[PDB]
């Protein structure tokens, strides 16, 4: 999925806020890997995407 | 003349009560009240405490 830097820490186990309370929540006993990176070139246009 | 009964009476009476007290002590948590804890901090906070 695509979110906002800021959000990037709310994609994490037992995380909360409105990412991680309404979006995607992991398990308290997640057993994986997150890889988040910036696609600025990719999901952004001027005038807003 | 009864020392020896009531010796053993006393003792399990302050075994019971020393047990007991146990419960209300931090032990190194924010707070010895277990609902305190899971109310006041995020579970994967609370399940340290």
């Amino acid at each position: 999925f695509v979110i906002r830097g800021d959000e990037v820490r709310q994609i994490a186990p037992g995380q909360t806020g409105n990412i991680a309370d309404y979006n995607y929540k992991l398990p308290d006993d997640f057993t994986g890997c997150v890889i988040a990176w910036n696609s600025n070139n990719l999901d952004s246009k001027v005038g807003g995407n | 003349a009864l020392g020896k009964l009531q010796d053993v009476v006393n003792q399990n009476a302050q075994a019971l009560n020393t047990l007991v007290k146990q419960l209300s002590s931090n032990f190194g948590a924010i707070s010895s009240v277990l609902n305190d804890i899971l109310s006041r901090l995020d579970p994967p906070e609370a399940e340290v405490q």
